[PDB]
């Protein structure tokens, strides 16, 4: 059995234009463990990205947190791209400070 | 500290 | 019947390469190795879980290395052999890890400064006392195995062409003839008791049989002396 | 390295060891005998106490010490006895020094009796055989070049329920004969 | 009451790519404190919470031993499993294990878990009576037999009630400022018109600990379970969490929508609506 990952892209602190922060992408709920996750700034790979150590839930689906430092501005967009064996194409999710 | 697991 | 270790005895000199085998119980995943020497606990060496080491912190040094390719049979390789390494090396098997350890009988390995002083035993059946066959009406025979080295021997009695452990005692450990240092030739004895009816009935047959462990075809002969291979030295007596 | 125990047959042996290590998952008791192998019984760090057959094991995890007690100890029970602890539930057994147990027989009919024994074939060594002595008799260390002694040993004639201690005396000297052999060991006086 | 120490183990085949691989993570409640990763240069046990960095080497050396052991037993079990199920050597499969211990307000062991999964499915799991197992299938039923013989539930129960609980406490005292604090959420409600006809509001819980919370959109003071939406609690990235809950509704019906949020550090389950 494979489960496809749940993606939540959001910032640690309330976004205030031009203060430093952390952009999070919280992939979770997948199996197998193998997952490609990029953080996008205007659709290019932010290169500084870190992740959590691998772990799973009471149902064995895994999860991980990719995060990076950034200052959110108005014009600049951010996204999480995600690849899993369940996904036929990689999966772009545009960041909403509204979530 | 952590457990050491059995085989099988 | 269990965890067969092999070869039960090895006897070589400084700087040689030794290969200890052991075949553990089938379906046991953990295979330990221990080693022990005269009157001390076994000490930990290495511990396999299937096909590879999961713990090797017992290993005293890079000259020690074990193996277990197909996950069943292990092998202990020692290199630049030394006197220090002289001990019984114990092989055990667990079902899953920890819990109950099933040991093999072992391999007694003695490493000497030279093969020059290896000496098999002289063997001497001693006859029973009449002063005993009167005062107790039982016959005691005594076996003296003399001047052997090292102390790798097993003493088996045979009445008539069959062995019995019954009525027999040997000493636990041999003791030093020149007890001044650790290179001393060894001395070990053994008695067996029968009824005076048995020994007195003349057509009965007594062999003290004494099994040395010394050298084998893979060792050198620069000597004049009869070169001390592994052999049995027996001594017979009959009835009156 | 908790001393040897000698005890009389039928009366109860009790051995102790102590582990130092952090926790143990369990503690083991192992029988090691002659040249042979090593061997078993097991108590967990959460049960105080466990009985099998003639054995009763006890664990005190405050003094990190345990007690094996043999009930009605027999000849078969003579072996060295070793503790093992499972060191952090991490599956490598750690063995302690342990204890040389020697269960000796009560011999009811003592015939302390030193004899000469004559080697088939040769007019060779006199060998004096201290036999049939009491089990409370100890042979001691001979203190001269020529003189050395087998320490006491027991033999059991299964067919005819007989048990007798016996140590041995050899030498190649004529400054030596029977009444000499055992001038260091405490002795019962009997048959030359 | 109700503290806990949990470890989480993941190991997998990588036929075609490389050696099986083994990863382990430990938490105290919802704070991860330790990690181990087989693929490391020279695999070693590393800290994850500040408060454990205080243990002397014996701790690191020891758990590094147990993990190097735990590394190999999985390489092995990976292999045994390909035997119990007639699986080819050329497909990758996975083992997952959680075990842990809960302690009372007093600190005795309240509950204890140990749980094995193969390939996402349950495999073998120890029961509440820490003696018996629930075996998912026939393969696990060999294991179950293998383990009853080695009395391997008792080995488990010895650890849980001893080594874990002893350490569960040894930590809690070191990181009490961290681990015995309850961080109550900083909660805010937001305004989002999807039209003049219909407009949605959002209950926000931010920077809270532990990860347990309840955000319930009480319509007129009632659950509205079918019409509301909520996201799973997520991590902030420091040691804290955030969840949100929303609901779409006709306009000007604002104040009768109260948001019930309960959380461990909350005296009063806070009800809140909000407007400008």
């Amino acid at each position: 059995i494979q489960r496809t990952p749940k993606i939540q892209v959001y910032s640690r602190h309330p976004a205030e234009n031009g203060k430093s922060n952390f952009l999070n992408c919280y992939v979770s709920g997948f199996h197998p463990s193998d997952i490609e996750v990029d953080l996008l700034k205007n659709g290019e790979r932010i290169e500084k990205v870190e992740h959590s150590d691998l772990s799973f839930s009471k149902d064995w689906s895994f999860y991980l947190l990719y995060y990076t430092e950034f200052t959110p501005t108005e014009k600049d967009e951010y996204a999480c791209r995600v690849n899993h064996v369940t996904l036929s194409q990689p999966k772009i999710v545009k960041w909403d400070r509204d979530m | 500290t952590a457990f050491t697991i059995p085989s099988i | 019947a269990g965890v067969s270790q092999t070869p039960s005895n090895k006897v070589t000199e400084k700087g040689k390469y030794v290969e200890l085998r052991c075949d553990p119980i089938s379906g046991h995943t953990a295979l330990y190795w221990y080693r022990q020497s005269l009157g001390q606990g076994p000490e930990f060496l290495i511990y396999f879980q299937g096909t590879g080491a999961a713990d090797d912190s017992g290993l005293p040094n890079d000259r020690f290395f074990a193996v277990r390719p197909e996950g069943s049979v292990s092998t202990l390789k020692i290199q630049r052999t030394e006197r220090g390494d002289s001990a019984v090396y114990l092989c055990a098997s667990s079902l899953t890890g920890g819990g109950e350890l099933f040991f093999g009988e072992g391999s007694r390995l003695t490493v000497l400064e030279d093969l020059k002083n290896v000496f098999p035993p002289e063997v001497a059946v001693f006859e029973p006392s009449e002063a005993e066959i009167s005062h107790t009406q039982k016959a005691t025979l005594v076996c003296l195995a003399t001047g052997f080295y090292p102390d790798h021997v097993e003493l088996s009695w045979w009445v008539n062409g069959k062995e019995v452990h019954s009525g027999v005692c040997t000493d636990p450990q041999p003791l030093k003839e020149q007890p001044a240092l650790n290179d001393s030739r060894y001395a070990l004895s053994s008695r067996l008791r029968v009824s005076a009816t048995f020994w007195q009935d003349p057509r009965n047959h007594f062999r003290c049989q004494v099994q040395f462990y010394g050298l084998s075809e893979n060792d050198e002969w620069t000597q004049d002396r009869a070169k001390p291979v592994t052999q049995i030295v027996s001594a017979e007596a009959w009835g009156r | 390295d908790p001393q040897a125990l000698s005890i009389q047959e039928g009366e109860n042996a009790t051995m102790n060891c102590s582990y130092k290590t952090s926790i143990n998952n369990l503690q083991w008791y192992r029988q090691n005998s002659g040249r042979g192998l090593v061997h078993l019984i097991l108590i967990r760090s959460n049960e105080r106490e466990k009985h099998s057959g003639r054995l009763r094991v006890t664990l005190d995890t405050s003094k990190k010490s345990s007690s094996l007690l043999i009930t009605a100890s027999r000849a078969a029970d003579t072996a060295s006895y070793f503790c093992a602890t499972d060191d952090d539930s991490a599956r490598q057994l750690t063995f302690g020094s342990g204890t040389q147990l020697t269960v000796l027989p009560d011999i009811q009919n003592p015939d302390p009796a030193v004899y000469q024994l004559r080697d088939s074939k040769s007019s060779d060594k006199s060998v004096c055989l201290f036999t049939d002595f009491d089990s409370q008799t100890n042979v001691s260390q001979s203190k001269d070049s020529d003189v050395y002694i087998t320490d006491k040993c027991v033999l059991d004639m299964r067919s005819m329920d007989f048990k007798s201690n016996s140590a041995v005396a050899w030498s190649n000297k004529s400054d030596f004969a029977c009444a000499n052999a055992f001038n260091n060991s405490i002795i019962p006086e009997d048959t030359f | 009451g109700s503290h806990s120490m949990r470890y989480f183990y993941t190991a997998m085949s990588r036929p075609g790519r490389g050696e099986p691989r083994f990863i382990a993570v430990g938490y105290v409640d919802d704070t991860q404190f330790v990690r181990f990763d087989s693929d490391a240069a020279s695999p070693r046990t590393e800290p994850r919470a500040p408060w454990i960095e205080q243990e002397g080497p014996e701790y690191w050396d020891r758990n590094t031993q147990i993990f190097k052991t735990n590394t190999q037993t999985y390489r092995e079990n990976l292999r045994i499993a390909l035997r119990y199920y007639n699986q080819s050597e050329a497909g990758s499969h996975t083992w997952q294990t959680m075990y842990g211990c809960d302690v009372g307000p007093d600190g005795r062991l309240l509950r204890g878990h140990n749980q094995y999964a193969y390939d996402g499915k349950d495999y073998i799991a120890l029961n509440e009576d820490l003696s018996s197992w629930t075996a998912a299938d026939t393969a696990a039923q060999i294991t179950q037999r293998k383990w009853e013989a080695a009395r391997e539930a008792e080995q488990l129960r010895a650890y849980l009630e001893g080594l874990c609980v002893e350490w569960l406490r040894r930590h809690l005292e070191n990181g009490k400022e961290t681990l015995q604090r309850a961080d109550p959420p900083k909660t805010h409600v937001t305004h989002h018109p999807v039209s003049d006809h219909e407009a949605t509001l959002r209950c926000w819980a931010l920077g809270f600990y532990p990860a347990e919370i309840t955000l319930t959109w009480q319509r007129d003071g009632e659950d509205q379970t079918q019409d509301t939406e909520l996201v799973e609690t997520r991590p902030a990235g420091d040691r804290t969490f955030q969840k949100w809950a929303a609901v779409v509704v006709p306009s000007g019906e604002e104040q009768r929508y109260t948001c019930h949020v309960q959380h461990e550090g909350l005296p009063k389950p806070l009800t809140l609506r909000w407007e400008p």
